[PDB]
């Protein structure tokens, strides 16, 4: 994560993908409510 | 019939393989020395302090060493010296000072060094009779100046360290002979095998530690050659 | 049959000059490093000088370094030793010896008593 | 006193040279030009014996073409089964340096010789069940180089002290001594009839020795450098010598001169071991430059190259039936070529 | 007097070596060719043995 | 960094807490617009004729806390419904800034390009080291303790590369759509084999450090006596702390997949690995010192050139670049990540070149085998 470079790339990419899917689901959920 | 013979033969093979794999560790752990020296030079003092061939078995720092001294053998060396390529080191012991014995020693060292099958075997070099050489040069007889002309036009090297209580003429003769062996060793310039020259007194206990450190350097440089670092 | 034949020598005066020859018969002369050995009366064999196969690498004993001139003739198959500024301590029996193996730098046992690849020798005496 | 003997020796040598030139009616190459060539010979490695730790200096095949004896500098003498690559016997030698090994024609005794100057004979009968020294022989000042079994009770041995010995194994004392050499005696080869044997030596001469008489019948001086190894032609009337001058020479006893010289311009490296085949048409020589060459004996041409050893091939042996060739080199490997 | 004794031994040895019967080179070489030709078929190295007969194969 | 599943949990908990809050103030009532829960915000009592602006709720990571949600209350006491259908009208524009999706798209493109770069580098390092293991294993003479340790290193290289490919494909496959009106074991075994063969590679370069440094620095070091020790350390100590990490991660957190980092839990595997890299750097420094001493003891320009060449090769073998890049002091972070992944991906290829392609013994064996094939 913080130290290891390949682990940094994988965990940071996983965090970005998780935030992206969470944001997309939140936007879709609000659009369904709106 | 054939199956029983094959079984017995396989069991004998297994026992012999186990014996050879128990002896392989002993053979690879224990290092080997060839104590080659002129008859004038005191290698008898070496085998006292440190058949056809004689054997000395010892160990230093849990490291086993066998040192092999040439006993009763014919002066023609050109065939049996090839057998000693496998040994870890050739300790070559000469006397510094009647017949000339320094030039024949230099030629014999040149023959050892330039051998195509001794391009992977390192030579540890002992210059014995330091006190005798000091007494000869202090006596006022220019034996080394007569034998070697370059000694007259020779300057003591600055990097070389002189032992206390020694005349500068003594150190000049000592490092002059050392430089003679260095020029013979560096004339080839191959770098696969290295020569280490060490002065040795008539009575000294440091020789075993010097051989230990030199064999350390030989094994380490051989491993560096295997790793291609050197 | 490998045979080496020394030629020249004799009783000479000190400070003079002398030429020696070595007729080498029975081998391919061009491929062998060769050398000279001497035997002082009542003393052992000591190395004198050498010459390589091509003739580039030349070395001498220090006590005669700069006083002898070794040269090999591969065309006429003869080894030639020139000796000027002679000394009374240089009286000896001279042996033209051949190193044992072709294309090798190392001459192991050229200086041994019973070595079989040297000539019969010649007597050189320097008495005033 | 010395002049009248040295000039007489030179006259006798000139008479021998003139007799050889008078008897030289033709050359082997000239008459063998009209002989069908063998051609390229391809030999494949069938077995590979991996048991030794140090360099394998010498070997000797058995008379049954089944068991081979190999000696190594580590102190191990190993008797191998060629067919199955199984180690039949392992013997720990008292002296690490061993320069020769021999296998008796009966097979009971195996002998090894080395720098210790002592020939050790081991009995393979093993009534106790463990291999033990049957006898140790110490009669040679010089380094021991070669030994070969005539039979169970007599052994011919070669040493560096310019002497060849015939030892009676039962008594333990030399039956006779041969003193003709002026140089180190590298090797000897026994003829099949065993009446005569040949000794190659470092004095650039090969000596035919009579066992019963005790003197050398014939002297061959055709070699520039040290003769490392010597072997017999199968009939026993001729022999081939491998020498450090990169030439293999075939000498005929009755002709009393050099029949043929095998040499190549590129191959300047020394020769370590020679051995004929069963017929004698192929001469197998182990050269210094990390390969073995197969030579047509009649045509003086290279039939084949066996480049199966990374290090120099110290020893070469050929079976009596001729089925396989075993080569031992200093990379601790034994290669069997068929 | 070791040197003269050794020289006499060498002269006697040369006399013994010189007085030997010698056979013509062509006849003996023809005998060698006949020996090579006669045993050419049986030789495994000169003529390869079949794989089934071959023990090593 | 909040998980989507955890966000759904937070939304359900906020729903339960708001439903509990309803009971306290519902009974009294007012003529004004009735408070309600619409799934995101607990609305207050809406004054007649005035727009109510409520701050965005503080349990959503992706909302602007400073923004206000607008909703109008009519004089009839009901919240306004949209013209299109029977849905309550609201304005939520202030909560969702549009800069963050653009930043996410740019970062995603960066990760895709980075993924292609290390996929190519790990493909090259797999392809060269299959050939390297084939060459070293085929040759009988090259079987030695040193080459055996290098074969262990090369097997760790190939298993690391295969772990990268399998981990990327399996992790990409597991992340399906999950919606409530990926926890399966494969996603966790990809993570365990990724930070197990990363640890295995780093400990094997540590083992080669601890074997070259023991040959150089320790007198008459035995090859075969400590070989089983080295194999035991390399294959059992990473197994030990990776297993401890797996048990601790399963017990303490047990997320949907172990790809998401935990601050406390990560040190369990990070600290021994960083200790191994630091110790390897110390071994490198001592190796440079003693090797330089050997150079000084034995043309000056030839000595400096050989020292520089050996130093570069020694840096590649000992992994000095790990200390250099990790200790090196945003776009700069992206460039640093490119350099780190590029060197990590091509390190196996470089070691393959050094110990197989540029190795004198291996080249000699290949040339001799080619000559033997040419003659036959
Ligand atoms: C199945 C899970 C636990 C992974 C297991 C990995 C380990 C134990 C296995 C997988 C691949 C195996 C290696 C395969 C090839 C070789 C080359 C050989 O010359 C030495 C053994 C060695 C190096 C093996 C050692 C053990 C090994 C590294
Ligand atoms: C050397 C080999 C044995 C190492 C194997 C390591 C991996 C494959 C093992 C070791 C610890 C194991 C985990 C231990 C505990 C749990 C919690 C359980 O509810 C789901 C499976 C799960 C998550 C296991 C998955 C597999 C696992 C991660
Ligand atoms: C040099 C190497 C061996 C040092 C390794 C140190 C490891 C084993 C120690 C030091 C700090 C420790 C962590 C400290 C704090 C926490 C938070 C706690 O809620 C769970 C355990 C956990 C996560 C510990 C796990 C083990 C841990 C990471
Ligand atoms: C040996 C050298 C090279 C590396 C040493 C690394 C280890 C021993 C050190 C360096 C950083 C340290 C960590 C720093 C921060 C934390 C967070 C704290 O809440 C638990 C302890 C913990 C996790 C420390 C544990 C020990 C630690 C991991
Ligand atoms: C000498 C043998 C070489 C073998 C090389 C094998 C390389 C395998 C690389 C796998 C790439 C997988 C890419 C997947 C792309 C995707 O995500 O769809
Ligand atoms: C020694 C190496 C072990 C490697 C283990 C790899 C484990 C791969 C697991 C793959 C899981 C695939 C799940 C598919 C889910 C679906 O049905 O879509
Ligand atoms: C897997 C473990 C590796 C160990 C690496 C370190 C080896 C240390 C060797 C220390 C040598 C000590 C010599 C003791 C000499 C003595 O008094 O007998
Ligand atoms: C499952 C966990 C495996 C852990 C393996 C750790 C093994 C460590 C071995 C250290 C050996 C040290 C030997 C030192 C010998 C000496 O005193 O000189
Ligand atoms: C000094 C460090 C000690 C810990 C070393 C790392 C091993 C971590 C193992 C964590 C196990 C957690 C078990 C929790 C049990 C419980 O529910 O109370
Ligand atoms: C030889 C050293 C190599 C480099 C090692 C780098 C170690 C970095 C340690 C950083 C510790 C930071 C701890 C943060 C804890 C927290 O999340 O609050």
């Amino acid at each position: 994560s913080l130290a290891l470079a390949d682990d940094a790339a994988f965990r940071e990419r996983a965090r970005l993908l998780a935030a992206l899917e969470r944001r997309h689901w939140l936007n879709s959920y609000m659009h369904k409510l709106l | 019939d054939q199956r029983n013979e094959e079984k017995a033969q396989r069991e004998a093979n297994k026992k012999i393989e186990k014996q050879l794999q128990k002896d392989k560790q002993v053979y690879r752990a224990t290092h080997r020395l060839l104590l080659l020296g002129a008859g004038e030079s005191g290698k008898n003092t070496i085998v006292k302090q440190m058949s056809g061939i004689f054997e000395t078995k010892f160990q230093v720092d849990k490291v086993n060493f066998h040192m092999f001294d040439v006993g009763a053998q014919r002066d023609e060396r050109r065939k049996w010296i090839q057998c000693f390529n496998d040994v870890t080191a050739i300790i070559f012991v000469v006397a510094s000072s009647q017949t000339n014995r320094l030039q024949a020693a230099l030629k014999l060292f040149d023959s050892i060094w330039n051998n195509k099958w001794l391009r992977d075997t390192s030579v540890i070099l002992f210059l014995n009779k330091q006190d005798l050489l000091a007494e000869k040069v202090l006596a006022g007889k220019s034996k080394i100046e007569d034998y070697f002309p370059e000694f007259a036009r020779y300057t003591t090297p600055e990097d070389a360290t002189p032992e206390p209580g020694e005349d500068p003429r003594v150190t000049r003769a000592k490092y002059f002979i050392r430089d003679e062996f260095l020029r013979i060793s560096t004339a080839s310039g191959d770098g696969r095998h290295y020569c280490y020259p060490h002065f040795t007194c008539a009575v000294d206990t440091e020789n075993i530690r010097r051989v230990f450190n030199d064999c350390r350097d030989i094994i380490q440089r051989m491993h560096l050659r295997q790793y291609e670092l050197l | 049959q490998v045979q080496l034949q020394e030629s020249g020598g004799g009783l000479v005066q000190p400070g003079g000059s002398l030429r020696l020859s070595c007729a080498a018969s029975g081998f391919t002369f061009s491929n062998y490093k060769m050398n000279w050995v001497r035997q002082a009366p009542g003393k052992g064999l000591e190395w004198v000088s050498d010459i390589s196969q091509s003739g580039a690498s030349i070395s001498y004993t220090g006590s005669v370094k700069g006083r002898f001139t070794i040269s090999r003739d591969n065309a006429k198959n003869t080894l030639y030793l020139q000796m000027n500024s002679l000394k009374p301590e240089d009286t000896a029996v001279y042996y033209c010896a051949r190193c044992p193996a072709p294309f090798t730098r190392d001459c192991f046992d050229v200086t041994s008593t019973t070595y079989a690849y040297r000539g019969q020798g010649t007597q050189v005496t320097v008495s005033s | 006193e010395l002049d009248q003997l040295r000039q007489e020796a030179e006259q006798l040598k000139n008479q021998i040279r003139d007799a050889r030139k008078a008897c030289a009616d033709a050359t082997l190459s000239q008459i063998t030009n009209n002989i069908d060539p063998v051609g390229r010979i391809q030999m494949r490695t069938r077995r590979t014996l991996r048991g030794h730790l140090a360099k394998i200096y010498a070997m000797h095949w058995g008379t049954d073409s089944r068991l081979l004896v190999s000696a190594s500098q580590d102190g191990k003498l190993i008797i191998w089964d060629s067919y199955t690559t199984n180690k039949v016997h392992a013997i720990p030698l008292r002296s690490s340096w061993v320069m020769t090994c021999a296998y008796a024609p009966s097979g009971n005794y195996v002998a090894c010789g080395g720098l210790d100057n002592i020939c050790s004979i081991y009995n393979l009968k093993t009534r106790e069940g463990n291999v033990r020294v049957s006898r140790e022989l110490a009669g040679h000042t010089g380094y021991l180089s070669c030994c070969r079994f005539l039979d169970d009770n007599q052994i011919v041995t070669s040493s560096g002290d310019t002497t060849c010995a015939l030892w009676d194994i039962e008594t333990g004392q030399q039956t006779t001594t041969f003193t003709g050499h002026t140089g180190d005696v590298m090797s000897l080869s026994l003829a099949p009839d065993t009446r005569l044997f040949v000794s190659g030596a470092c004095d650039a001469s090969a000596k035919l020795w009579d066992v019963r008489e005790g003197m050398c019948r014939q002297t061959f001086t055709g070699h520039e450098s040290d003769i490392n190894a010597i072997c017999f032609f199968p009939n026993g009337n001729a022999f081939a010598t491998g020498s450090d001058d990169a030439t293999c020479r075939l000498f005929d006893l009755r002709a009393d001169q050099e029949l043929m010289t095998y040499s190549h311009d590129n191959i300047i490296c020394g020769i370590t071991s020679v051995s004929f085949s069963k017929s004698g048409r192929l001469l197998l020589a182990g050269y210094d430059d990390f390969n073995c060459n197969v030579w047509d004996a009649l045509k003086a041409d290279r039939a084949g190259v066996l480049a199966g050893h990374d290090n120099r091939v110290s020893c070469l042996g050929v079976t009596d039936d001729g089925m396989a060739v075993a080569t031992g080199s200093w990379d601790s490997f034994l290669k069997i070529w068929n | 007097t070791a040197s003269i004794a050794q020289a006499r031994k060498l002269v006697e040895q040369l006399k013994m070596e010189a007085n030997i019967d010698r056979i013509k080179v062509s006849k003996a070489a023809a005998d060698l060719m006949a020996y090579c030709e006669a045993h050419a078929k049986e030789d495994p190295l000169l003529t390869p043995v079949p794989a089934s007969e071959n023990p090593f194969r | 960094t909040i998980t989507i599943e955890e966000q759904i949990v937070l939304v359900l908990k906020a729903k339960v807490q708001c439903e509990l809050n309803i009971t306290a103030q519902l009974q009294e009532g007012e003529g004004n617009c009735f408070p309600e829960w619409d799934g995101l915000i607990c609305w207050p009592r809406g004054t007649v004729g005035k727009i109510s602006a409520v701050p965005c709720p503080p349990y959503i990571y992706d909302f602007n806390h400073k923004g206000v949600a607008f909703r109008h209350c009519n004089p009839n006491g009901t919240w306004d419904f949209m013209h299109s259908l029977n849905k309550t009208w609201a304005n939520y524009s202030d909560c969702l800034r549009f800069l963050q999706p653009d930043i996410s798209i740019g970062k995603q493109e960066f990760f895709e390009r980075l993924y292609v770069m290390y996929t190519v580098g790990y493909s090259i390092s797999f392809g060269s080291l299959a050939v390297a293991i084939l060459i070293i294993g085929y040759f009988r003479r090259l079987h030695c303790t040193r080459n055996y340790i290098h074969m262990h290193l090369f097997v760790s290289f190939m298993l690391r590369a295969t772990s990268i490919f399998v981990k990327d494909r399996v992790v990409h496959a597991h992340i399906g759509v999950k919606e409530l009106e990926s926890q399966y074991i494969g996603c966790k075994i990809a993570v365990v084999m990724f930070i197990y063969f990363l640890a295995t590679n780093y400990y094997w370069i540590l083992v080669e450090g601890l074997y070259l440094h023991n040959l150089i620095f320790v007198a008459f070091f035995s090859d075969t006596k400590y070989l089983w020790g080295f194999i035991l350390i390399g294959w059992g100590f990473p197994a030990a702390f990776v297993a401890a990490w797996a048990v601790a991660r399963a017990t303490l957190a047990d997320a949907r997949c172990w790809e998401l980092s935990a601050g406390d839990i990560k040190w369990i595997y990070q600290a021994p690995i960083l200790a191994a890299i630091g110790l390897n750097f110390i071994l490198f420094l001592n190796t440079v010192r003693v090797l330089a001493t050997k150079i000084w003891e034995t043309d000056t320009r030839k000595q400096y050139r050989k020292l520089a060449k050996s130093t570069l090769v020694l840096v590649l073998v000992f992994g000095v670049h790990y200390i250099v890049f990790v200790c090196l002091p945003g776009l700069g972070w992206e460039i640093r990540m490119h350099c780190e992944l590029f060197f990590n991906s091509f390190q196996g290829f470089f070691v393959s070149i050094i110990y197989c392609y540029c190795n004198g013994e291996v080249q000699a064996e290949v040339k001799k085998m080619w000559s033997r094939w040419n003659l036959s």
